[PDB]
């Protein structure tokens, strides 16, 4: 069972760590600011469970860029509004499953620092094609991570596999990566959860809308520069 | 019982890779257009202008180097010929934002505290080693997200990221005949450490400001098929035949 | 390679060791 | 003073030296080092974390189609699915590898290496493969009979969906060329090949074209040498605001 | 004799290097060191000194006007007295100050700011401001509502005339640097805003338009590197006298 | 835990900026004017001429350094080019108000006690030492007060306080086409002891002998208005906008 | 950096040692 | 062999300098030190003399 | 609020455990079920997936 | 200065030992 | 000759030791 706060998911398991490392707060030594940053530890540590996404037969896939995800949700949205920085690590829960007549693959990984690129132009992606928000984003070119690199080494970030046959469920305990030790959460997206349908949902059965839901647990949020809203 | 150094991201990455070259004019510029060098270049020092030690350094999400900056200049001669001449270059170092220079012999090349050097050209290579000069623990490589705090900014870039500008002039006045200076910049970073390991790009860049795609028309590196092609899955293309 | 004649430390050679 | 000489390679820029430089910015305090995830003191520790390969590397097989292997229910009997170029240095479905991309960056290779692949059928769906590696020297084998005499594992699509597919480290010289003959002692690798060891045998509701995905990584023993530029990258002009930088 | 060769970097004056030169006039006695007051090691000490904001840099504040901030009996309700750009890197009220001219002879800063607002009223003057620090990301807030959420202080008139309010460091990166894009998250520091608390309360006697003076200096832990040259200093021509030198 | 050893006095002036500068002829002065270098330059030794080092060394207002005087000679041809000469300079250093040499030839730079230095263009530029020469314990960068016992003295002009004569020529004769000899000086303040901490000067500098303002016509670095003007008092100038 | 070759004490590097 | 560079300042003749020249006549045996009167190590001995 | 998620998986049953969570020690019984004293709260279920 | 790599005493630097 | 000033064990002199 992997509860956090009053959230919990009943598990039946193989999550990971990742790059070994757990989310932890940010160590006295490695403090920046000189005001001690607030931590809102059951508030906002807690399974937040995004839209669901329909896994269909001619899906390319899904990005959620964290924490662009959650800056609108619960106290973790409010205390991302209302605080300068923060740092959080995350525990990114994926829910997918079928029957054991169903096939197919999920990639769920999960990229740092994931700098799109858009296709066949010279302009960089603006705002509105990066800061997706809640609803997340579509791979326009998922063999290729929408950024020139490939689908094929994407497993050397942190990635778990959903294949319908063994497991229904991929479990990515993310650290907080990033250069600086918080940063502002408005205007910049750490990690993104990439989900791709590597071998696409097949079956021969009666068709059922199969979706992915996404739940994503913040972890040992801090948060610094307390103001008003925007 | 095979030794693994040479696999050393140190050993790695720390090839003196070329990153600027400018073959600017060396002449009257006093009827020669605004947009053409008079005699100076300014560069916003980016590892992204060369594609194979973009690549290389696009391996990793974050790296923490200390670029040794190795400025080869050679000079060529625009009917007549004569002897390639001894110029005297500065290579005056500003900081990313800061005033360069808008002449050759304007008074922001006196160095009152910029980092310079000046250096021959019959001499060796001046070579400088600028720091670790990120504001971050690691230079931001790939950059998700913003710099500014409204909605106008520029995706990817972060100024932390961007080591500064390295304005070259040539220290000398016109002379009677025109050259063509090619200054060539080679930075070797070194002291190098490197986190999270990336995909390699496949596909060919386009710009140096982001990491837009397009791929060949064909395989390989195209970007419907990367691998080049073969007939079928059981078709093994460099097959022995005897 | 231990010739460092500077006063900086990051003006060394590539630390190569490992 | 000091009478000293100059010998020969005085006053040359050799790009891959190792000297101590002029700082340009004196007493200079850098960024406290701030504990980052994910250090890699080495691109070994790049190269053996596993990688997909890009088997369908056909026509007709458009983007994502090139990863996975689609292997049917076969009415014949012991047939061939697909056969691999192991050319980890050449061109061909290890190339786009984290094995195969970081090798193209070096000349001579060793060590083994390690092909998981990934079953993605039902859980309906059962069946066996067999994985043989065929060590150089001769034709890629099709038929079953001519390539389980080499280094084979069989597969059940029981409760194993993967496999590890030791690729072992067979060669008589230390390491392995790149050149661009393929064909050579010093640079051919050897042949993998996938054979129905049974069938593909799935229910009335479960779908028949079942996909496998194969991974490639290496082994602790693998190594790299004589580091070269990669191919798989390259201009012919200047990129776009490549004046902008300047300008 | 010694077998040397020349490395690149032979030959080329950089400027800022480290190096024993040759003594032109030898076996020189220097004059004793004779000990000056206020010695200065280290140009932290020199910012640390608090200086005159000029808060009133508006147009029909000539000179002296332009360090005083005139407050008044506001008849209505909260008003927005002033607000300070805190860039200290670039142009507003805190360039010409100890903090701000001697960092723009840099370009990354760290460290908490100190301001000191002097009121310069009658002692019958009485009243209370609030000193509102908005940590940046948003808008500058005009009503007090929307600033005492973030690091606040309330002052009287009372027997205090003077304050400390400590800009806190608050920052994602260890320093900030300095651009021509004064909005970004590297460069922007925030916002100092100053709102009537209550009043400014003076009997009939008393001059309405009481002044405050406004401080700023640096703490303990400021610090500044990546040398660069001042903007705020530059020729265009050689300066008077300057052939006199030679001729 | 941040190294606050960048902004120390001896790092913060011990910058190489340039005090001097002279494109002076280098042709047959038979038939040139009396004020034009006759192959020679004669340079009392000021950190004032340029206003960048000038505005660091006027933050203090005692200052105790050795004078790293480093020269720096290019050259540049006056129709037809040819090569370059590898021309050998002196640079004498006359102390301040001694005998200054009157010709290129004259028999004062025979240097039979004066400190001189020969070196050549193509030679690494000659860097010499000049020590802390002041008679006082410090250099008086500002001298509140007058040099001479009578009333015509110049106001804060201290004798004390001038380094001395850098007396640099052309040890070459005169050859048969004209050329442009640039001498950059470079000087580095070292073992730099720094006293009494001053106001920054915000307006423009107007001579090198004293210390008189104009200001720019309009904010900023204005004599009215230092910095730049704004709306109100209530008003922020780059404001986020969402 | 230790180099001075010099017998003048002024004449060495600039002392930047705090 | 020794990986050098030079300084600016390399090749320039400063008058007043103080460094070990190459000997012109080699193993040469210079005249003995006879004691001659009025030494002067130093040229205020000089000065001070009225 | 306070969930789980639930999987058909192995699991075919759950324990939800409706926390305490009141100001009072008890809750009263009125026949205004909107009183602070005495509502509980309220147990929903959606598609998980 | 001690740098006197000649073989003879007269070769060294100007002994201004005083 | 002792001298190799490089971090390269192969980058030495002919090694004529016999």
């Amino acid at each position: 069972q992997l509860k956090l706060g009053n959230s919990a998911i009943v598990t039946q398991a193989n999550y990971c760590c990742a790059y070994g490392e757990w989310p932890n707060y940010l160590p006295d030594h490695e403090a920046v600011a000189i005001d001690k940053p607030t931590q809102p530890e059951t508030a906002t540590d807690r399974f937040y469970t995004l839209k669901s996404v329909k896994w269909e037969t001619g899906s390319t896939g899904w990005w959620w860029k964290l924490p662009d995800a959650l800056n609108n949700i619960g106290m973790f949205g409010q205390n991302v509004q209302h605080h300068y920085l923060y740092r959080s690590g995350f525990l990114i829960h994926v829910q997918c499953n079928a029957t054991k007549f169903h096939q197919g693959a999920l990639l769920v990984v999960a990229i740092p620092e994931h700098q799109r690129g858009a296709h066949n132009t010279n302009t960089s992606p603006g705002f509105d094609d990066i800061m997706k928000g809640e609803e997340g984003g579509t791979f326009n070119h998922p063999y290729v991570l929408d950024d020139g690199t490939s689908l094929a080494c994407a497993t050397i970030f942190p990635h778990q596999w959903i294949n319908l046959r063994t497991n229904n469920s991929a479990t990515i305990v993310l650290p907080w990566m990033n250069a600086a030790p918080m940063d502002f959460p408005l205007r910049h997206n750490q990690w993104t959860l990439a989900i791709i349908p590597v071998v696409p949902l097949g079956t021969r059965t009666t068709s059922s809308m199969v979706p992915i839901t996404v739940s994503i647990a913040p972890m040992c949020c801090e948060f610094n520069g307390l103001r008003h809203a925007i | 019982q095979h030794g693994v150094s040479e696999t050393l991201v140190e050993n790695f990455l720390s090839r003196a890779a070329l990153v600027s070259k400018r073959s600017f004019e060396y002449k009257d510029h006093t009827s020669s257009t605004a947009r053409a060098d008079k005699n100076f270049f300014k560069w916003t020092i980016n590892t992204r202008s060369f594609v194979q030690l973009r690549r290389k350094l696009e391996l990793f999400t974050y790296l923490r180097f200390d670029a040794e900056i190795t400025i080869l200049t050679t000079v060529a001669v625009n009917n007549t010929y004569v002897g390639l001449p001894d110029l005297t270059l500065q290579a005056m170092f500003v900081p990313t934002g800061a005033l360069t220079p808008e002449k050759q012999d304007s008074f922001h090349w006196q160095s009152g505290s910029n980092a310079s050097v000046f250096f021959k050209i019959s001499d060796p290579p001046a070579r400088i080693t600028i720091p670790f000069m990120c504001i971050n623990s690691a230079y931001s490589v790939f950059y998700d997200g913003f710099a500014g705090f409204e909605k106008n900014g520029l995706y990817g870039i972060n100024p932390a990221d961007t080591i500064g500008n390295l304005c070259v002039r040539i220290v000398n006045e016109h002379q009677p005949v025109g050259f063509t200076v090619t200054v060539r910049v080679y930075m070797k970073p070194k002291h190098i450490k490197a986190w999270a390991p990336r995909p390699p790009r496949t596909l060919p860049y386009m710009s140096i400001a982001n990491a837009n795609y397009k791929g060949k028309e064909r395989a390989p590196n195209a970007l419907s098929a990367i691998i080049g092609n073969r007939d079928s899955v059981k078709t093994m293309p460099h097959n022995i035949v005897n | 390679n231990q010739i460092n004649f500077y006063k900086d430390s990051y003006a060394a050679s590539a630390s190569k060791q490992d | 003073g000091v009478p000293t000489y100059l010998l020969p390679g005085s006053g040359q820029f050799l790009t891959t030296d190792d000297h101590s430089s002029a700082p340009a910015l004196p007493c200079f305090n850098p960024t406290p080092e701030m504990h980052i995830p994910g250090q890699v003191r080495n691109m070994l520790e790049v190269v053996q974390v596993e990688s997909m390969m890009e088997i369908n590397n056909t026509e007709s097989a458009v983007g994502m189609e090139r990863l996975k292997v689609d292997i049917s229910a076969l009415t014949d009997v012991d047939q061939l699915l697909f056969n691999i170029p192991l050319d980890i240095q050449l061109d061909g479905p290890l190339r786009n590898t984290l094995v195969g991309n970081i090798s193209r960056y070096y000349t001579h290779w060793s060590g083994s290496l390690e092909m998981t692949f990934m079953f993605c059928g039902s859980f309906m769906a059962a069946g066996k493969l067999i994985l043989c590696y065929t060590p150089p020297g001769g034709s890629c084998p099709t038929t079953r009979e001519t390539a389980m005499l080499g280094t084979h594992i069989v597969w059940d699509f029981g409760l194993q969906s993967s496999v590890t597919l030791i690729i072992p480290w067979i060669s008589g010289s230390h390491y392995r060329m790149f050149n661009n003959d393929a064909k050579s002692t010093n640079a051919n690798v050897g042949y993998v090949t996938c054979f129905m060891q049974t069938n593909l045998i799935v229910p009335s509701e479960s779908s028949d074209t079942c996909s496998l995905i194969g991974f490639i990584a290496a082994k602790d023993d693998f190594s790299l040498r004589l580091m070269r530029d990669s191919p798989d990258i390259g201009q012919l002009d200047h990129l776009h605001a490549a004046e902008a930088a300047y300008q």
